[PDB]
RNA sequence: AUUUUGGGCAACAGCAGGUCUGUGAUGCUCCUCAAUGUUCUGGGCGACACGCGCACUACAAUGUCAGUGAGAACAAGAGUCCGAGCGGCACUUCACAAUGUCGCUCCCGCUUGAUCAAAAGAGCGGGGAAACCACGGAAUCACGUAGACCCACUUGGGACCGAGUAUUGCAAUUAUUGGUCGCGCAACGAGGAAUGUCUCGUAGGCGCAGCUCAUCAAACUGUGCCGAUUACGUCCCUGCC
């Protein structure tokens, strides 16, 4: 941080790799992910640290309107995904 | 008739003085002409006092509450004027505010 | 005779000062102090004004004419006054100030020193704690 | 801000309990509860 | 019968209202403005571009509801709280101008109207068309269940 | 988000107008940079100038910054309003202004030097270093521990 | 279903506590006006190396932002009193001023409809007496749904503050308060040795009444909204009979 202090007594936290960009990686990435699991979240998307289950969700979705994933919450937020089939 | 609702209107310091009042005017008015559609009492006010007690200085600076709560009766007539003015001959106590209104 | 003070303010010269009525000149100046003129009248000075004014007629070269006391704390500083000397009761002081013009369009609030310093000062009489017996 | 209440009972500013038009020192009103009507409620 | 603006969801209708304001080009900003404000409560303010509709939407919500729904109401359905700082996490703040904006526009719109002069309550032809608009909405939903029935 | 693998709209972090604008950002306080102190984003000038999320500071378009350079120095030009205005009614111009860079440092200096100037309890209240309030001054200053601390002898 | 509920009440001695800061309860004991009376004025108690005591808030996705939600507790408010405001009258008065009277509106408290403004703010007409009738058929806080932040001080955070407008007050000038827009990356990433309280729609959070109140509380005293471990023992500890 540039913060002097900010951090307590015990807590231990490392990096992720996840990030606002945009890269050939990323995207080919994501759609090679996308399919790969059999539930698809956003946040598995955050977990193999290319992008955030924030806007991963948004390339889950955005993937998802090409139903490459089923969106299944029949609404939006805390929807979820599997792999289509 | 030419009714007149009569709204006699009772708040009164306790509950209890009130209704004393309240019932004896409407026997008396009441016999016979002096009609009635049964007494409504409004919302009991209350008024809430917490002091700050002891001049402690040292001890404890803790604090003391006396309420009064502030008890309404209504009673509406359908009934004459002048009949009402022959009953409303009471002198009555206080603690018991009674208010007589002709509204329709 | 006399010097100068070059200054501005709200893009006014002394001059651009002096073709204003003091209510134009606090139209310059922020809601309250505008509002306190609005809110009151003529000026608690009628006498207090003349002592200024007349002390503003008796300047010579060097020199000085005297300070008018008052326990004042709200004057809009007006080159009409410029010049005076002021008494600026504290309870402990008339604290004295002579307003040139390098203060004028400001309040005496602004110049009214109101206190004692304590901040961890030290003591320049006899003083040991406090005053609480 | 503390100079312009003279407490009705007793031309205090302190000691003087604010409530209701009243204008009575804390003692006084710890006094005068019954005649008025006010009976604890807590 | 049916699904008028007593049975049906703005999180789909209003959003389709604004639209209908809108998409129409029937009343939009004041000419006063177009910036706004959250309200005297917050800088951040409407990330929705479309805030007015969707006030006029909402004062219109307001309407035909709480029929005779003056001024003051606006300001409270306008809600919200405020953490100030070191300090206390109280309620905020309704900017008026833009209420009242709303309530000129939406009379001007003709889907309110002043109920005796005060508080608005609706156009028939509003709601006739409000009930309208959530049929069209209703049926094709991103959801579970029934467009193919 | 986007399947937008572009690298060169991955960017960063670029100082200009004599601020700093860094990547991400959901666009605001890149745009809310550099102090001394209200420069002048206006939040509304920049958002006004057709700025936001789309891009985000992180996009970081030249096109953009030259749009909001030109926004930001006349910003009622733009309508973007004058009833703020950082600065009303200065008081060498008298006015208004959207105060900007080092100007603003300039003008802070000449200013609070005055300001301070013609004393009284209240501006030195301010000035020497204090909360401008507080009743019970001294416990503020909390871990600041030295306001500044003072001695004539 | 248990000395059922929360209280209120509550023995007897006891504690030079505290009680000169109520007291138009006061000993003894001081000044009494070239008084420390009283008014008036003006100041102060509010002054920042620091040591604390409470509180409050942040540090944050468990969040922040933009918006969207058909969420009510509990409980306020219109004093009297024949130059306030207004008005009429009276008389003075070449004209003013004047004075005086009378009357209203009463030195007119809450306040609603709503126009014109960035905005707060300015307002004819209305309305309501503590009024369950106007400010109360709306409108209570954290809910729940759509959108920025792909979790990094992001700016979490706002201490910090700068012009700028509105309001309080005789007076703020020891910024009365608001407002506004900028504006911050202060400390602050949840805090050591220590440590405080607590076992039922409640802890606890969360918010709101109500008054202090010219003007101003994180206080005060309530109201709500939301919403739970094991403890239920043990008597150790630590303490009372």
């Amino acid at each position: 941080k540039k913060a002097a202090k900010k951090w307590s007594k015990g807590r231990t936290r490392e990096a992720l790799q996840n990030a606002v960009m945009f890269d050939k990686e990323t995207m080919d990435k994501l759609m090679k992910e996308v399919p790969k699991y059999k539930v698809i979240t956003p946040s598995i998307i955050s977990d193999r640290l290319k992008i955030s289950v924030a806007l991963a969700g948004k390339g889950l979705q955005h993937l998802c309107r090409q139903g490459l994933i089923r969106l299944v919450s029949c609404s939006s937020k805390f929807r979820v995904y599997t792999r289509a089939a | 008739q030419e009714t007149q609702r009569v709204l006699v209107k009772m708040t009164s310091r306790n509950a209890k003085a009130v209704e004393n009042v309240m019932t004896e005017l409407l026997l008396h008015a009441r016999n016979e002409k002096v009609v009635l559609r049964g007494p409504v009492r409004l919302p009991t006010r209350t008024l809430k006092v917490t002091t700050r007690k002891t001049p402690c200085g040292n001890g404890t600076n803790t604090w003391d509450t006396y309420e009064l709560k502030i008890y309404k009766r209504l009673v509406e007539l359908r009934a004459p004027t002048e009949l009402v003015k022959k009953i409303t001959s009471f002198p009555i106590d206080a603690g018991v505010d009674v208010a007589i209104t002709i509204p329709h | 005779e006399r010097t100068f003070h070059k200054f501005t303010y709200r893009g006014h010269e002394i001059d651009p000062l002096l073709a204003l009525t003091e209510e134009e000149f606090k139209a310059l100046v922020h809601a309250r102090a505008r509002r306190r003129m609005n809110r009151h009248a003529d000026r608690r000075a009628p006498v207090l004004l003349k002592r200024l004014r007349e002390a503003k007629k008796n300047v010579k070269a060097g020199e000085k004419p005297k300070a008018v006391k008052t326990h004042l704390r709200d004057v809009v500083i007006t080159p009409e006054m410029v010049g005076s000397v002021v008494g600026i009761y504290n309870g402990r002081q008339f604290n004295a100030v002579e307003i040139k013009g390098e203060m004028i369009g400001h309040y005496l609030g602004e110049f009214s020193l109101t206190y004692k310093p304590v901040a961890h000062g030290r003591p320049g009489f006899g003083a040991t704690h406090s005053s609480r017996f | 801000g503390k100079g312009s209440r003279h407490c009705v009972i007793c031309s205090n500013q302190k000691a003087v309990i604010r409530k209701y038009e009243l204008n009575v020192c804390r003692q006084c009103f710890r006094e005068n509860a019954a005649n008025i009507g006010f009976s604890k409620l807590r | 019968k049916g699904a008028t603006l007593r049975d049906v969801h703005p999180w789909r209708w209003v959003k389709i209202c604004s639209q209908h304001f809108k998409q129409e080009g029937k009343m939009m900003v004041p000419n006063c403005a177009e910036i706004v404000k959250t309200s005297h409560g917050r800088e951040r303010a409407p990330q929705n571009p479309d805030w007015y509709y969707i006030r006029c939407a909402a004062v219109l919500r307001a309407v035909y509801l709480r029929p005779g729904v003056g001024y003051g109401g606006l300001s409270k359905r306008f809600s919200s709280k405020k953490n100030r700082g070191s300090r206390p996490e109280i309620t905020t703040r309704a900017s008026k101008g833009l209420l009242h904006w709303c309530c000129k526009s939406l009379t001007k719109l003709e889907l309110l109207e002043k109920c005796k002069g005060a508080g608005h309550r609706v156009t028939k032809l509003g709601r006739k068309v409000a009930d309208t608009i959530a049929f069209k909405i209703a049926l094709r939903k991103m959801g579970a269940e029934t467009k193919a029935k | 988000m986007s399947l937008t693998l572009q690298s060169e709209s991955f960017q960063h972090i670029v100082r200009l107008l004599n601020t700093n604008v860094e990547g991400k950002r959901k666009v605001p306080f890149a745009l809310r940079m550099v102090k001394g102190i209200g420069i002048r984003f206006a939040y509304m000038v920049c958002k006004k100038a057709g700025v936001d999320v789309e891009r985000r500071a992180g996009t970081l378009s030249p096109e953009e910054l030259e749009k909001i350079s030109e926004v930001i120095a006349d910003p009622a030009k733009f309508k973007i309003p004058e009833w703020f205005l950082n600065r009303q009614r200065d008081p060498k111009t008298g006015k208004t202004e959207h105060l900007t860079s080092s100007m603003v440092d300039t003008r802070l200096r000449e200013d609070l030097e005055r300001l301070r100037k013609i004393r009284a309890h209240r501006g030195v209240r301010h000035a020497y270093g204090l909360r401008v309030r507080g009743q019970h001054t001294c416990t503020s200053g909390r871990r600041g521990k030295t306001v500044g601390v003072s001695r004539t002898k």
